[PDB]
């Protein structure tokens, strides 16, 4: 019954540092065929063991999903510090959940869709966990103020990933929140 | 939780100089670092910056003469100073925070700072 499709096999993905999430409640979700699935490279769970998903149930379950670098995967995860740890995507130190990443060089590279996506580089401090930052506001690094423009010492606080792997190459995540106070194994 | 300068004293003008920044109580692999100076009178300003992955960035000011760099194994980050000019002179201090980059109101540590003159 839960529309994991929709959320795994969207033609484009989230930048980062604008995550996507969308909320799972009210449906029952087999994770086993999830975690058996030969398409992922990373399916890493914290708080929960792989196996007994099908035997539990949750208030709700959060998909966020978004595209990085397979260099970058190791920190989508509890305790990890990094670009992208600090400053677009942060799990708390007591995540419950499962991290799942495949490779997907074909879809998103220059040898596919060649899409556009960015990361954010500077921030005035790290990200709480699971919070979101889109703002595309100039970031003062010395002294002087920016006036809203890039000026002396000040920077556009986003950068186009390149991808030029398998550790440069994109990978798309999913990442699953499971929040108990609807969302049940077969 | 310390960080120590070192590498500081006099300078002919034109000429160059590195000053090295010791962390202890820490390995800097998650944190960034950066170099910033005092000179008597005027506000703090900042050098450059080391980010925790070694990538860095740098103020306009400089004119590209100045180059920071780090060494994990030594625990130590580094400030190259070249074609150094006299309103170069000032107390250099290291500075640190645990942050993928630095931040010009946000560092967390701070070393006791060293001087650099030149001529
Ligand atoms: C995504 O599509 C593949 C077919 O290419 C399918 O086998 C898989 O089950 C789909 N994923 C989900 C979560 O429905």
């Amino acid at each position: 019954l839960c529309p994991f499709g929709e959320v795994f096999n969207a033609t484009r993905f989230a930048s980062v540092y604008a995550w996507n999430r969308k909320r799972i409640s009210n449906c029952v979700a087999d994770y086993s065929v999830l975690y058996n699935s030969a398409s992922f490279s990373t399916f890493k769970c914290y708080g929960v063991s792989p196996t007994k998903l099908n035997d539990l149930c949750f208030t709700n379950v959060y998909a966020d999903s978004f595209v990085i670098r397979g260099d970058e995967v190791r920190q989508i995860a509890p305790g990890q510090t990094g670009k992208i740890a600090d400053y677009n995507y942060k799990l708390p130190d007591d995540f419950t959940g499962c991290v799942i990443a495949w490779n997907s060089n074909n879809l998103d590279s220059k040898v596919g869709g060649n899409y556009n996506y960015l990361y954010r580089l500077f921030r005035k401090s790290n990200l709480k966990p699971f919070e979101r930052d889109i703002s595309t506001e100039i970031y003062q690094a010395g002294s002087t103020p920016c006036n809203g423009v890039e000026g002396f010492n000040c920077y556009f606080p986003l950068q186009s990933y390149g991808f030029q792997g398998v550790g440069y190459q994109p990978y798309r995540v999913v990442v699953l929140s499971f929040e108990l106070l609807t969302v049940c194994g077969p | 939780l310390q960080l120590v300068e070192s590498g500081g004293g006099w300078v002919q003008a034109g000429g160059s100089r590195r000053l090295s920044c010791a962390a202890s109580g820490f390995t800097l692999d998650s944190y960034a670092v950066g170099w910033f100076r005092q000179a008597p009178g005027k506000e703090r300003e900042w050098v450059s910056c080391s980010r925790s992955d070694g990538t860095t960035y740098q103020s306009d000011s400089m004119k590209g003469r100045f180059t920071i760099s780090r060494d994990n194994t030594k625990n130590t980050v580094y400030l190259q100073m070249n074609s150094l000019k006299a309103e170069d002179t000032a107390v250099y201090y290291c500075a640190s925070r645990r942050s993928y980059g630095c931040d010009y109101y946000g560092m967390e540590y701070w070393g006791k700072g060293t001087l650099v003159t030149v001529s």
